């Protein structure tokens, strides 16, 4: 099975675990903005790209060294 | 009476590289001049060979390019090397210019060298952006596209210019071989200018680190200025090396690995490091005919510095506050350089007008007001 | 400061044995070896260099061309491609490898024999280039009837043996194997 | 730009290539190639790339002729002029699986599946973006991004939305060396194997620029004992002065 | 800049009480960090001498002077390509940093712009 | 060492003489060692290291 | 404005001494530790603020221009954004 | 929707917009714009943004949806278009010029 | 006889000039004449048939050839102007001769 699976999860829940959860509480807050009516006619939609690229910048950080070592 | 000095061939060499008479204390910044002579070289025998295995059509441009890189032998040494030299080029031309400026070597009695350097300057401009156009990937197309437009800025006749200097509508097939014949003889023509800018500096000599007179203490240019020539010429290869061979595309755009598409110009457009600072200015200038005259004005302006310099001594060496007001001045350039490949965003909108303003402000406030106080400080300094 | 007879002092410069063989040996070392370098440099970078001009990789791409033989008529030359390069194809007659057999070998520029040319009589094939500047001469013609470069004026025969003009060489003849009686390739 | 625009910034991850001294690892280029024909050339040309290009790299002389020899490329005429097809030889470039653009375009639900034999030299980033790419799909968007129609989130590519779906998943290749093929595995086979296609001379230019700095460096080393060394007259010269 | 316009320009600052004490000591400072000095040079040594003007100045100096012009300048070059600084003597104190040439040049330049002035004279 | 500098040094004509062929020595000695340097630092990566099982 | 080998246009010179040695007489590299250490940094530290002063402005002013153009494009900085546009 | 379509090497803008971008484009008094007109001047069917799609500076082609007045942005000096493809920011001087077109029938027109 | 003889390399390079020239047209002499003269190359001995192949990029004229010439052919023109200004500076020594032969140092004319 694929190595990076297991190295992206490792990296998330230790040395990214301050990004991961600012994805998450990220994601929570989007999801309910979206559940809550006349969302589609509101100026300004709120995503978690940034939050995101934070945590994946951070995993990739993290990570690269570790995965070319197992390939 | 010596063959080299009797024969008059030989007596033009022997005037230029032999027995030419040089100050003692020219220090390693009065190199350049040999290290662009190098490039040039480098280039005419890269740039000739590339020539012969080069196809001008659009339709098959790039592609020539590519078989160069993969088929023939040793092609993408040449094709490296003569893009790579083009870098180098232009850090020695800037590092030449830089060193001019500093040591006043624009002032009395070199202002004609300094004048003709000028032009040189311009048509390595000219030279390298038809060699870059001459690729036809992304940024070449764009590239020239934008550089052929720069006359739209003449009224009235400009547009007709443009279309003229394209052969068509737009830039294709027809540029893209005239921009080759153009940048196979321009750099010929820059020789020419090239030597012309030494002939007219052969009246004066040499100017030196001192900016005194070194009439009192002359050393035959060989074996004193070849061997020193040398040290940059292997220091030179060096780095060289280490682009050609190690790096070869760290000073390339992506984008010009992509054929030329004249549907889509690639949302980050940023030209060569080189042309960088007067991008940054023609991007700060908001009015189209503006834009250009002052990036063009960016270069005519050195022509100035004959006259707007007010010192009675020449060249920086012994005046803090010029030195100063120099460091300023090139840290602003680099600056300009910058905010030429950043995105045009805010802050650095702002911040790329403050820059231009600066840079335009040395040569036409700062400069004659510095060296006016300057002299003045001489003066009463030393009573 | 005042006397000129006075040299002044060069101790913390002068060498103590500067007048020693092993003296100027040490700095000619040092200068030869840039030599040495130079010389080293120089060649590597012309000879990677000019490599440049020698055929790309491309245009090594080699051909061996398979031509019929039930298409040519007797008494006739055929001009097939190869590596650019054309290929002459004459079927001969008879009478005219007869003709060709007949020709003292002593008196011949290039001294050869039908037999050793060609491995099949009735198949002429050679590389229909002239050997003197490189032209394809014109077959038929010639005062030796087989084939007569235009370009200077030398006549081959029809074992194509050069017989007159400044072509040092008979024809050249490929590598080619009869595959089959009908098919040959080069 | 938002980071969104620009996309994210792949990792640097450590190729085998990377290091002044270093070369392809040729069986990880073989590899790619197999994975390059077995996924990527259903869409992506590799048009600047002929047969004998792999010969000696990462195919022996039979084993790319007969590669060659299994696809028909168009002949000469005949002798009536009638078009023919033969089969391929070494010298003929791998084909593409399009006709042309549109052909392209229309399977690929309007996006241009473009040329791959230059994409290494032709994105920021080289072999690691196109590692980062292929194994950068996340399983579901980030929240709040909306895609164009047929358009798959992928942060490393600038905009999120990219026209090519993920198409590496863990035994998609069998490779024929017993590697495990895992989809960073193929996804770094692959990314080698194309940025070797970008700059196939690759392995000679860095051998000839370790001998060219050796070179170099001792001629410099010496150019400036012979430069000391002529210039120490001038250096070393005294003057006395006795005002006339 | 002619030398008369720096001289004239020096003299209008000495003569003022309150330009002269804020200006003085800022040239001198300016002198001190020029560092002309620390080559043996005189201020006068680094004046454009490449000029019709100068030329003639500086024929016009005492043999002496001239002379000893020479000297430091060739001096001083060798200090600059050494890449050293003068020590000792060959610092110019500030009691040696004489203007042994602006006399010589104010003149030349006198003679110079009266000339320029009385071909543009217009009889009234 | 004298005769060293007369032999090889003294006449320009036999100074380089000994800096072309020293130039010819260095030339092939440096290839090969270069070479067998090249393959050991790049061990079974390059083509020539698994062309074996082919 | 120069002249060429015995006719340069020095002024005349009289009385300066020249002395030099051979460049084989010499050691090239005498003194070059100490040159090497201690004129440089002679003439390095006499330099240095002519250099430090604009690099240090304009790595401040870059600084600044960078980080307000980074914060300007994130989610706390859309409103600032929206302003400067 | 924006497509290019070329025409003589140039590319062609053909938008179709939407009734709140038309709007959107109405609003902008005339008066503050380098080039002054209106979209009634520049189209001549309201659905159908025609355009030679070569930014007016220097001549690049710009990137569209993109921009600060949401239209179109040439990347290489920085000029926003609108919706109009009228230049409201940046060096450009003009607005994107419109070509001669006509619409032979409703769904199809020529250039 | 230095402008003499430099001229009579300005023979030379003319005529490998306008050849060169001649040869970019790509119609049947120009094809011709290129594989001729290249091929002057292969009475130089054993070196010289690979010499021939070195300068034609193939074994045959064709299209590497054809570009090389070009190449060259734009080139050689502006090292043939060098040469003719350098024969002129040759020439400057002496000055022109004159239809009689005798000095003219006794009356010139600008
Ligand atoms: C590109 C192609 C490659 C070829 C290489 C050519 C570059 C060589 C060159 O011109 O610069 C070397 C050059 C050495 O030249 P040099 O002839 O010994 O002295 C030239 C200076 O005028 C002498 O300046 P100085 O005597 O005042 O010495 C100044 C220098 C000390 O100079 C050194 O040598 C170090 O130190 C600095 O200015 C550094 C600033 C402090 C940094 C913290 O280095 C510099 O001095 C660079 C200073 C620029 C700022
Ligand atoms: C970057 C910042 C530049 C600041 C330079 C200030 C002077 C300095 O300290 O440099 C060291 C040296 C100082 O040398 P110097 O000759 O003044 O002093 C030598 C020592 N004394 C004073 C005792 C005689 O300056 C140079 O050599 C400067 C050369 C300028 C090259 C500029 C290249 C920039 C390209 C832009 C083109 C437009
Ligand atoms: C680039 C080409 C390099 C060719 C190297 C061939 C030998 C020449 C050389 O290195 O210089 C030695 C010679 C002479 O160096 P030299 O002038 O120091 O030697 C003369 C003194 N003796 C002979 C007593 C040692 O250089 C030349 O003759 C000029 C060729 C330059 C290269
Ligand atoms: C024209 C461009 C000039 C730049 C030169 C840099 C290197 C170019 C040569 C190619 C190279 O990498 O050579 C290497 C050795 O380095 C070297 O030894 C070459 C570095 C030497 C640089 C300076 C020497 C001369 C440069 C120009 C002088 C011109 C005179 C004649 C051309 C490899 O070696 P290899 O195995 O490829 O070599 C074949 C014989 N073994
Ligand atoms: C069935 C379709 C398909 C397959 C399979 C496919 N791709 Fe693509 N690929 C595309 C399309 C379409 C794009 C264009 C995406 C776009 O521009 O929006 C693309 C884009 C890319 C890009 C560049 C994206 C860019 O930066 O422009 C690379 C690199 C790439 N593909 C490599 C691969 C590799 C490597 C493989 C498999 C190993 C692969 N592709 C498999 C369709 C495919
Ligand atoms: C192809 C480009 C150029 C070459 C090959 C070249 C070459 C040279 C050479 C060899 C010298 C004498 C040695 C030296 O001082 O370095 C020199 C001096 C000079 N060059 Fe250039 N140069 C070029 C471009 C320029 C440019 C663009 C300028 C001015 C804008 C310029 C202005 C000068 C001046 C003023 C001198 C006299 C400087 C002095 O010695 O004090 N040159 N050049
Ligand atoms: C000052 C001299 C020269 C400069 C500054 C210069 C600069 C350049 C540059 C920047 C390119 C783009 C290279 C790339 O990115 O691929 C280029 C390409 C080219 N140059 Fe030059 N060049 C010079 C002289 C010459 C000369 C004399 C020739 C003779 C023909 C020449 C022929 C070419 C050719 C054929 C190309 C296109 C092939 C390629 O891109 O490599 N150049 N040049
Ligand atoms: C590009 C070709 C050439 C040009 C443009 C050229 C130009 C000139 C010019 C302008 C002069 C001085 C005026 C005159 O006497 O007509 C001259 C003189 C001369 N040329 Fe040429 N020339 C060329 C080729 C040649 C050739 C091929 C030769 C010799 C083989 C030659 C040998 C001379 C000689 C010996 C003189 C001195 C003759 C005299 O005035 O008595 N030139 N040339
Ligand atoms: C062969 C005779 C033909 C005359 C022209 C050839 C070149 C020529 O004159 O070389 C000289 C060596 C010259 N250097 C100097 O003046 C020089 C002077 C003082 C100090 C140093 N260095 C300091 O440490 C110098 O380097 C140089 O590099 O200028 C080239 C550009 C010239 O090329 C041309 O103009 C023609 C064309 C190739 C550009
Ligand atoms: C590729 C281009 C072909 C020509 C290029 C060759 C080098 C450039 C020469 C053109 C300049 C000649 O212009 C003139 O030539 C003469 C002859 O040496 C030289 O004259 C110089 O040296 C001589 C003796 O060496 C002195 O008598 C004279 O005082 C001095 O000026 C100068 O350099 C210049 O005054
Ligand atoms: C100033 C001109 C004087 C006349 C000199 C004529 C020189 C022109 C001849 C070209 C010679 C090239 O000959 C050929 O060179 C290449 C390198 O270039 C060598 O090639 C060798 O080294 C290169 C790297 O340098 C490797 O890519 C290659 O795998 C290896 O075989 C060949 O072994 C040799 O066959
Ligand atoms: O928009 C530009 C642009 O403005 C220049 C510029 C920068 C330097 C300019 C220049 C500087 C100085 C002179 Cl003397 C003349 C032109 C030329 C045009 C380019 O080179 C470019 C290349 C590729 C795509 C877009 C562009
Ligand atoms: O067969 C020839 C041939 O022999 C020459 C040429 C060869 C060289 C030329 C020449 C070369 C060098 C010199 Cl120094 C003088 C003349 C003279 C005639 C040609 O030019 C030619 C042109 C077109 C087709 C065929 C031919
Ligand atoms: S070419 Fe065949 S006869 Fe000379
Ligand atoms: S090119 Fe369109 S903004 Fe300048």
């Amino acid at each position: 099975p694929d190595p990076a699976i297991a190295l992206h999860e490792a990296a998330a829940e230790g040395p990214c675990h301050d990004f991961k959860h600012h994805f998450d509480e990220c994601v929570e807050r989007v999801t309910k903005a979206q559940e809550a009516e006349d969302y589609d006619h509101a100026e300004y939609k709120e995503d978690c790209v940034e939050e995101f690229f934070h945590l994946q910048h951070c995993i990739n950080d993290n990570t690269a060294d570790k995965l070319f070592r197992v390939l | 009476m010596a063959l080299r000095k009797k024969n008059s061939l030989l007596n033009m060499a022997n005037s230029y590289v032999l027995d030419s008479p040089q100050p003692s204390n020219l220090n390693y910044f009065w190199n350049f001049g040999s290290l662009l002579a190098l490039c040039l070289v480098i280039q005419l025998a890269t740039g000739i060979t590339l020539a012969m295995h080069y196809t001008s059509h659009a339709s098959l441009a790039f592609d020539s390019v590519e078989h160069i890189m993969r088929d023939v032998n040793f092609g993408w040494f040449i094709r490296y090397a003569h893009a790579n030299t083009a870098s180098f080029f232009f850090i020695c031309i800037y590092a030449h210019m830089g060193r001019n400026i500093y040591y006043g070597s624009y002032k009395t009695p070199r202002v004609l060298p300094w004048s003709i350097g000028v032009i040189i300057f311009l048509l390595l401009i000219i030279t390298a952006f038809m060699g870059y156009v001459l690729v036809f990937g992304q940024m070449s197309l764009w590239g020239a596209t934008v550089i052929c437009n720069l006359v739209s800025a003449i009224p009235w006749l400009g547009e007709d210019i443009v279309h003229f200097l394209w052969g068509g509508f737009s830039v294709g097939n027809p540029t893209l071989q005239r921009f080759f014949a153009l940048h196979y003889l321009m750099p010929f023509v820059l020789a020419v200018f090239a030597l012309l800018h030494l002939i007219a500096l052969h009246t004066a000599g040499s100017s030196n680190p001192l900016g005194i007179t070194s009439n009192v203490d002359k050393l035959s240019m060989h074996p004193y200025y070849s061997f020193k020539d040398l040290i940059t010429v292997f220091a030179f290869l060096l780095m060289f090396t280490l682009f050609v061979f190690f790096s070869p595309d760290k000073l390339g755009h992506p984008d010009n690995y992509i054929p030329a598409n004249p549907m889509v110009t690639p949302a980050s457009i940023v030209p060569e490091w080189y042309l960088l600072p007067f991008y940054a200015i023609l991007r700060a200038i908001p009015d189209k005919l503006g834009g250009v005259i002052a990036m063009v004005a960016a270069i005519l302006i050195l022509l100035i510095l004959p006259i707007v310099d007010r010192s009675i001594i020449r060249g920086n060496a012994f005046k803090p506050i010029s030195k100063l007001l120099f460091g300023f001045f090139i840290c602003n350039f680099l600056l300009l350089g910058v905010l030429g490949q950043v995105h045009i965003e805010p802050p650095f909108i702002v911040l790329g007008q403050i820059c231009t303003i600066f840079y335009f402000s040395y040569f036409l406030i700062l400069l004659p007001m510095v060296s006016t106080i300057e002299n003045i400080f001489f003066y009463i300094g030393s009573l | 400061g005042k006397s000129t007879y006075k040299i002044p002092d060069f101790t913390p410069y002068l060498k103590k044995d500067r007048n020693t063989d092993a003296n100027r040996l040490f700095s000619y070392f040092m200068i030869g070896s840039f030599g040495m370098l130079s010389a080293a440099g120089a060649k590597a970078t012309v000879q990677d260099f000019l490599s440049n001009m020698s055929a790309s990789a491309d245009v090594l791409a080699m051909a061996k061309v398979e031509v019929k033989l039930g298409a040519i008529p007797l008494g006739k030359n055929v001009i097939i491609k190869w590596r650019g390069k054309p290929i002459f194809i004459r079927h001969r007659t008879s009478e005219e490898i007869e003709e060709a057999n007949e020709v003292n070998v002593a008196t011949l520029r290039d001294p050869q024999t039908d037999d050793e040319r060609v491995q099949k009589p009735e198949w002429l094939v050679m590389i229909g280039v002239c050997t003197h500047l490189g032209c394809v001469p014109i077959g038929e013609a010639g005062d030796f009837g087989g084939w007569f470069c235009p370009c200077h004026g030398s006549h081959y025969d029809i074992s194509g043996r050069i017989r007159r003009g400044p072509a040092p060489l008979n024809l050249e003849i490929p590598e080619y194997d009869f595959a089959d009686a009908e098919t040959l390739v080069i | 730009m938002t980071a969104a625009e620009h996309g994210l910034h792949p990792a640097e991850y450590p190729w085998p290539q990377n290091g002044m001294l270093s070369t392809f690892d040729h069986a990880s280029l073989r590899r790619g190639y197999q994975v390059y024909k077995e996924v990527c050339a259903a869409c992506h040309s590799l048009d600047r790339i002929a047969w004998r290009n792999l010969v000696g790299v990462t195919h022996t002389t039979d084993e790319a002729k007969a590669f060659a020899e299994e696809l028909e490329y168009d002949d000469e005429p005949d002798d009536e002029g009638n078009p023919r097809k033969r089969p391929g030889k070494l010298a003929d470039y791998i084909p593409g699986p399009y006709p042309n653009e549109q052909a392209a375009r229309a399977a690929n639900q309007g996006a241009l599946p473009p040329d791959l034999s230059l994409i290494a030299k032709a994105r920021h980033g080289g072999a690691d973006y196109i590692f980062a790419l292929l194994t950068g799909y996340p399983d579901e968007p980030p929240a709040g991004v909306v895609l164009a129609p047929g358009m798959n989130y992928n942060p490393y590519f600038p905009g999120g939305g990219i026209g090519m779906a993920r198409t590496l998943f863990d035994g998609v290749v069998e490779y024929e060396d017993g590697t495990p093929a895992t989809t960073s595995q193929m996804a770094k086979d692959v990314a080698a194997f194309l940025t070797w296609a970008a700059e196939p001379e690759h392995d000679e230019r860095k051998k000839l620029g370790l001998k060219a700095i050796i070179v170099i460096s001792a001629m410099l080393g010496l150019s400036v004992y012979i430069k000391k060394f002529k210039w120490s007259p001038i250096k070393n010269r005294k003057f006395i002065y006795n005002p006339p | 800049a002619s030398i008369t316009s720096v001289v004239k320009t020096s003299e209008l600052i000495l003569k003022s009480p309150l330009l002269s004490k804020i200006v003085v000591p800022l040239a001198k400072t300016y002198v001190k960090f020029s560092g002309y000095r620390q080559l043996g040079f005189k201020m006068n040594d680094l004046i454009i001498e490449e000029t019709p003007n100068m030329q003639l100045a500086l024929r016009r100096l005492p043999p002496t002077e001239s002379y000893d012009r020479v000297y430091r300048l060739i001096r001083a070059t060798q200090f600059s390509l050494s890449h050293k600084l003068a020590t000792g003597n060959d610092i110019t104190k500030p009691e040696e940093d004489d203007h042994y040439l602006i006399p010589y040049i104010l003149d030349v330049e006198a003679e110079a712009f009266e000339k320029d002035a009385l071909d543009n004279l217009e009889v009234v | 060492a004298t005769t060293f500098y007369n032999v090889f040094v003294k006449r320009n004509s036999a100074f380089v003489a000994t800096i072309l062929a020293s130039a010819f020595v260095f030339d092939m000695t440096f290839e090969t060692a270069i070479d067998n340097f090249w393959d050991r630092i790049n061990a079974g990566k390059q083509w020539k290291d698994i062309r074996h099982k082919y | 404005y120069m002249g060429w080998w015995g006719h340069m246009g020095s002024p005349p010179q009289k009385g300066i001494a020249g002395y030099t040695i051979s460049p084989f007489a010499a050691r090239p590299f005498a003194g070059v530790v100490h040159a090497a250490i201690f004129n440089t940094f002679r003439r390095t530290k006499n330099q240095a603020l002519f250099v430090i002063l604009p690099v240090s402005f304009f790595y401040y002013v870059w600084t600044q221009a960078s980080e307000k153009n980074e914060w300007l494009y994130t989610k706390a900085g859309r409103h600032e954004l929206a302003k400067a546009l």
